[PDB]
């Protein structure tokens, strides 16, 4: 997994790559990664994949709640303070490597958050298997005062430095912009550099070359009338 | 079977058109005490062969004697020792990754990961890795512990595979390795801000750079980051 | 604690068509989830009309194919310069492979080439010297993906003829080398989708009576 | 406990179980009953761990003799089997674990037919024509694969056991002391007292 | 894997599975589990496949140089015992063997030694290892007879094999069956198991439990 | 302390009457009118904001109230009561429905939450 | 000892044009010993079908659950449930013993009644949803059943033709894993009609 | 990580380095380790972030608490609050703190709370891997009442040592000054700091 | 290997040594000699690890018949188990020792007396009138201390042998397959072939 | 145990404390660490006392035996001999020895050898369990081509610090000067370093 996050002039930029795997098997080659707490604060997870989905929608649960209770937006300094504290008391055993990124009234925000229960303020992120290949390109051409243009292309272009030079990673780029005073766009499979190749043979079968035993209808309908 | 003590981190090195470039800092760890300041990582064997080594130092420095023991060696009965048969970085590549596999297969290693860098006779360009278990592989840029990591991508960026090659000039590759170094300097807890940098040129020959250092640093962004969360 | 061994990865596959055989390979070498190379070639042309490779951990599957080649060049200055048959090769091999019987090269060596009467021929051995000649064996990180697709695809298992439902067998008719290498090619095209040690290249070494023939194709690099 | 083998026949259900009661260098017992009624029609045989494997057993037969007084009718071997199985299941993620494997041979009067469940600690439920646990089924399923059918009589279920008995006093290293026999069928329990 | 070796009225019977695993992945379904020694001589393959594969061949190397210096064809007795003897040098180094050396001499007669790599040699009428080896056996004890015909022993072993096959999963593949006779060893060809279950289970009645 | 009042306080009259439920519902009659109406194409609720003083900001003060995104809630009679079970409503929506199914709940299913929440105060002690 | 490897077995699934299929072998085993050759690995509720390898008991255990949820779910909703919102169910429930897990892989396939599109799911043991495409594998050869799936498999195949498919995957698949086989399960399913047929293959 | 806190004339200074590191991998180069707590107390971080940051933001919490009940804290009753973290928690924390505060009628207060969840109440106090390296300098260089350009000359030479001996300490090096005039940050980038 | 027992009656001495041979789960043989003739009058029972006790057992046989041939005469009994005893104690020291138990019953020509030696894996000898390895003593010892006489003659000890075994057969957990018996006296070594 | 060694103007000293502890125990406390292999070539052992011990007198023999031959042997020579025995032993060896000396040609060189038995030519060089302590005080303090009397003070101050903070260190402070006109012995009490 490669995931990052970065911070722009009226904004944040976050992205990941699209692998999912099982050790070194592959089960999903178009995996969603970007994750939404609320309408503008996003997330992207790395670690255990079921930890970091339900984290992020209990987090988000709670999250719209207090916002219907309090009639405000909800802020990212909340998604983070009940993420670390629901992670700490789980004192890692909730394997959630997440960053956090949004816009609320108070302004734009990225954070990074481990297992553990420990935050990280930055202006640029990185995280799982391919952060360090992302934090290279990061380290590289990140500078103050980023365009929304800028930062797109700084995100994806740590994200494909993970996806070419990490096992771990692969496949295509999502990208979520988080702008303030504007709706957050979601972009599914923003870049797409790994269509598999046409095969060399088509291997449809003639019909009847599986041999079979019995055939039955199944009964899905609920019990008839007369 | 041994550990490691005095360390050196990555040693990174890349192919450009006419040669290549390897590159190592001058820092000798003792675990997290940054012990030794003036360590050299780069050796060069004669005018067309740079050997840069990391990982374990006196394991380094007794790798270091073989090779200086090598030239001494290849010279005995040679009227040729400084021209049709002088070492060649195949040779130099070969004769380590022998003993390194032979170290590893009597279970007591040398306990390094070795980069040949160096120009052939021919003109061809050389880029080979060796470590203490004996695996060797090749590939237009090469990089060992934290480099692998960080620096490899950097420069696969400019040369992603060989007909990149003859596309690359020295200005580039140069440019590359240095940032690279940067990069590691920022990222590497092991690493410090003088290196050394060699080119070994097929024109030029061989340029060693010593006293290098890690400039041009972004840190200005730091005064803005405060707390952890929700500070002011 | 010092482990002597460690993990390549990369994948290697051997087919014996009738008059023909062919040895591929991916050219991806890697540790962990890093790349070393995405281009070191691991099928090897070692002379007498034998190709070889020993796919796992790389030094010894290097040191293994250093000493085949050698043990070649002695078979030609000790016999006459009578060249080494495939059989004779193989039997050879399980030799070397026992020799370090506790303490092995930890790799899945197969070898291919024709038997004296001109017919494909591959041999597949284990890691201590175990050896078999076999029509068709893929080896390393992706074999569990590969074989099965091989099973169906070249000996036609599980496929029967339409209309007979299950009584009668899809007959085993001969594969050309053109036909080969299509399979090959979708096999490690499939098995790079997959398997994230398995990509950038493919190297098929194809051994007919004329010799030993290369073909490169590239694999998705992420 | 050691051997325990199940047989369903045409009209009935047969369980072998072995007698001996080995407490590690002693055989304590050669007559030892590894056996619960659970109701009129309905046998249960067990094996696993000392103790626990009738501790296990009379707890059920207590519940299924109390389902039988309340609702005064007889369970289906396919509902008493489902109760042990999530008893068994319920158990295995306890503190402490039944250790207990168990067949359980039936009668079922509304079907008029034989039913043989095997169920291990786990609580792995199989409806089978032949059961077995532990190692029993190593050296008796190659017989009964080759000899049973179906519409096999009570008597030919019985020398067909027989077979599988001999060929476990054979092979097998343990001394099990020989097996009680016992059949389930329409007219309910009854125990074969030569065997 | 399942191997076994029978003694009978005919020579001996050799027939064994074709299965190879490496954990729960089926590695191969076509491997040659009797080494041929030599034309007189059978060896089966159980436990270590390279161990027996390479000391069984070797095997057949020292029988060879005794015949040549002693004129005269090796005992089964003595061939056994130069294996049991070599993997007694091993013992302890971790050498893994279970076969039977099946042989046919004058002095001797039908002869199957069990051979082991903790050294245990072992001279017997019925023999059956591997972890299918429990199978093989309910079919073999209730079936054997010395006065069986060299048709119906072959096909005990062939039976006793997919009973093995069926049940056990780390055996299957096809069988491979031989009859050895004095005269030398006979090879009675390679069964698919997977055709052989369906055809045995028509003609014969048995395996009622599976659907066909 | 502790809560001692573990006794219902509406209980059967001679009569049948559950006097606590009728009292509750007088309470409701005396409450400022809202009405519902449904259409083919959608739903319209609707009520008065009786503001208790001009210098209050009745803006803040929302009767008609989100349950979920495609559910809302208006009231009549004691103001407090409903505010508490808009929160509850609210919540129940998430807890025994989107955090199961992953989606909201439909209004009858919601409905029957909030009704049974109701119940509970008509016998809980 | 692994839980998830003493029984075997394998289920595969996949969409085709306005059709899924899932697939399952037989086996029941206890380790190398085969048990029984007629323990189906795939359930209904209604017209969602879900497949479940791993820990037999597991299995019959989460079989008897979700009967138990579904049937109250239709009760109160007075409907049958979806593929997308059992899918969903399926991950709650598994993921609420996240400490604790059932040893299981299952496999949702199924059809959306009011919709019409074909859906498939797949999950880890607590509960991490994979909503593929084009297929999901399950079980001890879910390694073979990649393979085979990634080069048999392609977009919409009519429901006679995927039938084919996936047979052929699953088929090949077993035979190259010890701990599957024993027979063979397809279901071939469509907007309102289901077929289910029984595979010969080898059983050894 | 690097940390100390130095009281001097007109009241405390804490300092601290910004690296912090997962093995040999620099996770954050720009982290910040010093910590608010209450207006004019505030505390150095070392050991477990996890653990810091929760022990930091519950301290937070009870001194708002406090203040809104009992006017504003001492610095002793801030340091007590930590220390009842640190010691009932011993078996579950992996935490060493510098607790610093400034009082108008104690001044410039210092107190350091080790793993075992000890107070020490001490003039200066340093902590973290890359302390050891400067027990020797700072004890030779410290002094009573400094000023203040005196106290920030002696944390950015002490951290400054601390960072080039210590792999795990780097990056910039943090001030906070805490005296009557208010709350001052610093910062001191390594071109700066390492030609010293 | 299991159960040997050693009896030295009157003028004879017998020993009595299990067939089974069980390699884990199977019984591989019913009838196994656990024996080998070092001379015409001494004859040597032995149990313990797979392969050593045979390998084991052959040695001590080619050495003693080497003597035999050297010096045209036989070693008398306290000898032969003098020999072996000092091989077990070189043994037991050595990088990989000789696991093997023995019994060495030998009839002295010269002294004209039954002799029965008890040694085990370590080089421990013991002369006896009765003997054992392993567990067998256990469950032996109580009826030999019981019963036995040093007057007894062959046939009497062969009784109380039978009742050993059968006591063997009650409480132990293992099938052993019954015992060989042979008899050691003046005229050589013989096999009792119905036991 | 606190050792260094340190070059000057006229050549160069060797210092080290006297303690040597069997863990909380002082087995000795008047220790003399500094060690003789030749005339004017010395050494500063740390690590096992047998290894260095063993160590010290088999370079001792090599180097009478080196100069009944070839004469007096450099500095480098003797660090070369003692790199030999501790690289090549290094499985069996836990030593960590400074080697100084002072020839002519030459003048005052000091050699460290560490652990893994790695050579490393310093102007002054410190190692010991107590030398952590004073590694920013030596680098800030260390000047080349200083004069007798500031190196003492140097050495002093800095093995005083050492043993002020090491519990491994302690008791006297011994020191060899090696120059040209010959080999002096100095000793320190705790008296006088210890109010420093
Ligand atoms: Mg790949
Ligand atoms: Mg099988
Ligand atoms: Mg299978
Ligand atoms: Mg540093």
């Amino acid at each position: 997994t490669t995931i990052v996050g970065v911070k722009f002039n009226n904004g944040v930029v976050i992205a990941a790559d699209t692998r999912s795997t099982q050790g070194p098997i592959v089960a999903d080659k178009n995996c969603a990664k970007l994750h939404r707490i609320s309408p503008k604060i996003w997330c992207a997870g790395a670690g255990t994949a079921a930890d970091t989905e339900a984290v992020t929608q209990l987090i988000g649960s709670n999250i719209e709640l207090h916002s219907l209770y309090t009639s405000r937006e909800p802020r990212v300094v909340s998604a983070l303070q009940m993420l670390k504290q629901h992670l700490f008391k789980y004192q890692g055993h909730i394997g959630a490597y997440l960053i956090v990124a949004g816009v609320d009234p108070t302004g734009s925000h990225l954070f990074s958050i481990h297992a553990h229960g420990s935050t990280d303020v930055g202006y640029y992120l990185s995280l799982g298997s391919g952060s360090l290949a992302a934090m290279a390109v990061l380290e590289s051409h990140w500078k103050q005062d980023l365009t929304k243009e800028e930062a797109i292309k700084l995100a994806s272009d740590a994200i494909q430095a993970g996806i070419w030079n990490d096992l771990g990673s692969g496949s295509n780029v999502d990208v979520c912009v988080m702008e303030i005073g504007k709706d957050a766009e979601y972009l599914r499979n923003y870049l797409t550099p790994n269509v598999r190749e046409e095969k060399q043979k088509s291997y449809k079968f003639p019909r009847g070359t599986t041999a079979v035993l019995k055939e039955s209808i199944v009964n899905i309908c609920d019990i008839q009338e007369e | 079977t041994q550990q490691p003590i005095v360390t050196g981190t990555s040693v990174i090195s890349m192919k450009y058109d006419n040669g290549v470039i390897i590159a190592a800092d001058n820092l000798g760890s003792y675990g997290s005490l940054l012990r030794f300041n003036g360590v050299e990582r780069l050796i060069p064997v004669g005018d067309n062969t740079v050997v840069g080594i990391s990982g374990d130092i006196s394991d380094m420095q007794h790798i270091e004697r073989l090779l200086k023991d090598l030239v001494t060696e290849n010279a005995y009965d040679n009227p040729l020792a400084d021209a049709e048969e002088a070492l060649e970085p195949s040779y130099i590549f070969e004769y380590l990754a022998t003993v390194m596999y032979q170290r590893r297969s009597k279970m007591n290693p040398l306990w390094n990961a070795i980069i040949v860098a160096g120009v052939q006779s021919n003109g061809d360009q050389f880029l080979r890795y060796v470590n203490l278990l004996g695996v060797t592989y090749s590939s237009p840029t090469l990089a060992t512990g934290f480099g692998a990591h960080m620096a490899n991508p950097l420069l696969r960026k400019v040369v992603d595979r060989e007909s990149d090659i003859p596309k690359t000039t020295v200005q580039v590759a140069e440019e590359a390795i240095v940032n690279a170094m940067r990069v590691l300097y920022y990222r590497d807890a092991r690493s410090s801000r003088n290196f050394s940098l060699a080119i070994i040129d097929k024109n030029t020959g061989l340029t060693f750079k010593k006293n290098l250092q890690v400039e041009n640093m972004k840190w200005d962004f730091a005064k803005d980051i405060k707390g952890y969360g929700t500070q002011k | 604690q010092f482990n002597p061994y460690g993990d390549n990865g990369g994948t290697i596959l051997g087919i014996a068509g009738e008059d023909f055989a062919v040895l591929a390979g991916d050219t991806r070498n890697i540790t962990d989830y890093s790349i070393n190379s995405r281009y070191e070639p691991k099928v090897f042309d070692c002379g007498d009309n034998i190709v070889m490779s020993a796919n796992g951990f790389a030094a010894d599957g290097d040191a293994l194919v250093k000493r085949f080649k050698n043990s070649v060049k002695w078979y030609h200055f000790d016999h006459n310069d009578k060249k080494l048959s495939i059989n004779s090769a193989a039997r050879n091999i399980q030799h070397l492979l026992y020799g370090k019987r506790f303490f092995p090269y930890y790799v899945h060596t197969i070898i291919a080439g024709l038997d004296e009467d001109g017919k494909g021929a591959v041999y597949s051995f284990d890691p201590v010297g175990s050896y078999e000649r076999e029509q068709c064996r893929a080896g390393g990180a992706a074999a569990s993906l590969i074989m099965p697709f091989l099973d169906n695809q070249v000996n036609f298992k599980n496929q029967y003829e339409p209309g007979t439902n299950g009584k009668v067998k899809k007959p085993l008719k001969y594969l050309s080398v053109e036909e080969v290498i299509k399979l090959v090619r979708d096999s490690f095209t499939s098995a790079t989708e997959r398997h994230i040690q398995v990509g950038d290249g493919l190297e098929i070494l194809i051994v007919t009576k004329d010799g030993v023939r290369k073909e490169f194709y590239e694999l998705k690099r992420d | 406990m050691d051997i325990i083998l199940g047989i369903r026949v045409q009209d009935s259900v047969i369980l072998a179980s072995s007698k001996a009661v080995t407490r590690g260098i002693s055989v304590l017992k050669d007559s030892d009953d590894k056996t619960r009624q659970l109701s009129p029609h309905t046998l249960m045989s067990f094996a696993g761990e000392a103790g626990d494997t009738v501790q296990f057993a009379e707890y059920i037969q207590a519940n299924i003799q109390l389902y039988s007084i309340r609702e005064d009718y007889e369970l289906s071997p396919q509902a008493v089997s489902s109760f042990v199985r999530q008893e068994l299941a319920k158990s295995i993620r306890s503190r402490r674990p039944y250790q207990v494997n168990v067949l359980i041979g039936g009668y079922d009067k509304k079907k008029n037919k034989p039913e043989l469940y095997q169920i291990d600690y786990l609580g792995t439920k199989v409806e089978l024509p032949y059961g077995a646990h532990g190692y029993s089924g190593f050296y008796t399923f190659s017989l009964l694969d080759h000899h049973y059918r179906p519409d096999m009589t009570t008597e030919e279920g019985l020398d067909l056991l027989k077979l599988c008995v001999q060929e476990l006093e054979k092979r097998m290293p343990m001394d099990f002391k020989g097996v009680i026999v016992k059949i389930v069928d329409k007219d309910g329990i009854r125990q074969v007292d030569d065997f | 894997t399942t191997t076994l070796a029978f003694r009978f009225q005919g020579g001996i019977i050799v027939a064994v599975d074709s299965r190879a695993t490496a954990g729960n992945w089926v590695a191969s379904q076509t491997v040659k589990k009797v080494i041929e020694i030599n034309p007189f001589l059978l060896g089966t393959m159980a436990g270590g496949a390279a161990d027996c594969q390479f000391w069984e061949t070797w095997l057949g190397s020292q029988c060879r140089l005794h015949e040549l210096r002693e004129k005269e064809r090796i005992s089964v007795a003595a061939a056994s015992k130069i294996l049991s003897n070599l993997v007694y040098q091993y013992k302890g180094a971790g050498l893994s063997m279970g076969t039977m050396i099946c042989g046919y001499t004058r002095k001797e007669g039908p002869t199957i030694y069990y051979v082991d790599s903790d050294g245990t040699r072992l001279k017997g009428d019925i023999f059956c290892v591997g972890s299918g080896q429990t199978f093989a056996y309910g079919v073999l004890d209730s079936n054997y007879k010395w006065d069986l015909s060299v048709e119906d022993a072959l096909y005990l072993g062939k039976r006793s094999i997919l009973a093995a096959a069926h049940r056990n999963a780390y055996s299957g593949g096809s069988v491979n069956l031989y009859h050895v006779t004095e005269d030398g060893w006979i090879y009675h060809g390679n069964h698919d198991v997977g055709e052989l279950f369906w055809k045995v289970k028509e003609e014969e009645g048995s395996f009622n439990n599976v659907i066909g | 302390m502790t809560d001692r009042y573990s006794f219902s306080l509406t209980t059967f009259s001679p009569s049948g009457k559950l006097g606590q439920i009728d009292y509750a519902l007088t309470a409701v009659k005396q409450g400022v009118t809202s009405l519902g109406i449904k259409a083919t194409n959608g739903v319209v609720i609707a009520t008065e904001k009786k503001s208790s003083s001009p210098l209050a900001m009745s803006e803040t003060l929302s009767k008609v109230s989100l349950l979920t995104p495609d559910i809302g809630a208006v009231y009549s009679g004691m103001g407090p009561d409903y505010r508490v079970l808009v929160d509850k409503s609210r919540k129940v929506a998430h807890t025994s429905y989107k955090r199961i199914y992953g989606e909201y709940p439909p209004t009858k299913l919601l409905v029957s939450e909030v009704a049974k929440i109701m119940q509970e105060a008509t016998q809980s002690g | 000892s692994d839980p998830s490897s003493i029984n075997g077995g394998i289920v595969v699934a996949m969409t085709g044009k306005d059709c899924v299929a899932i697939a399952c072998d037989l086996r029941l085993g206890s380790q190398s010993l085969g048990v029984s050759n007629k323990f189906e690995k795939i359930f209904h509720y209604g017209h969602v079908f879900l497949g479940i390898t791993g820990l037999a008991t597991d299995v019959t255990t989460l079989n008897e659950m979700f009967r138990y949820k579904t049937n109250l779910y239709k009760l109160k909703e007075e409907r049958a449930i979806e593929p997308e919102t059992f899918t969903q169910l399926v991950s709650s429930s598994l993921y609420e013993r996240r400490f604790g897990p059932y040893f299981v892989g299952p496999v949702v396939a199924g059809i959306n009644s009011k919709s019409g599109k074909p859906f498939i799911a797949g999950f880890d043991l607590i509960g991490c949803i994979d909503e593929a495409k084009d297929f999901i594998v399950s079980g001890t050869a879910s390694d073979q059943l990649f393979g085979m799936c990634e080069s048999l498999y392609e977009p919409n195949l009519e429901p006679e033709d995927l039938f084919e498919t996936i047979s052929q995957a699953l088929l090949n698949a077993a035979d190259r894993d010890a701990l599957s086989g024993w027979g063979a399960v397809v279901y071939i399913i469509k907007k309102d009609e289901v077929v289910k047929r029984y595979l010969k293959m080898r059983q050894d | 990580t690097s940390i100390m806190a130095v009281t001097f004339k007109d009241g405390v200074i804490l300092g601290a380095d910004s690296r912090t590191t997962t093995g040999a991998y620099i996770a954050n180069r720009v982290t910040d380790k010093l910590t608010r707590v209450h207006d004019k107390i505030w505390c150095c971080r070392s050991g477990s972030a996890a653990d810091t940051q929760a022990i930091a933001d519950i301290v937070q919490y009870h001194l708002e608490l406090y203040t809104s009940q009992y006017g504003t804290p001492s610095t002793e009753t801030a340091a007590s609050v930590f220390k009842e973290l640190c010691y009932e928690n011993k078996d579950n924390l992996t935490a060493g703190i510098i607790v610093a505060g400034y009082d108008d009628k104690n001044k410039g207060e210092v107190y350091t709370i080790p793993l075992g969840g000890s107070v020490h109440k001490l003039p200066y106090a340093i902590a973290g891997s890359g302390s050891t390296f400067i027990y020797g300098y700072c004890d030779k260089n410290f002094r009573e009442n400094m000023s203040k350009e005196e106290t920030v000359d002696f944390i950015k030479h002490s951290l400054s040592q601390a960072i080039k001996w210590d792999g795990s300490s780097g990056g910039v090096i943090r001030m906070v000054v805490l005296t009557a005039a208010g709350v001052e940050r610093l910062i001191f980038y390594p071109d700066e700091y390492e030609q010293l």
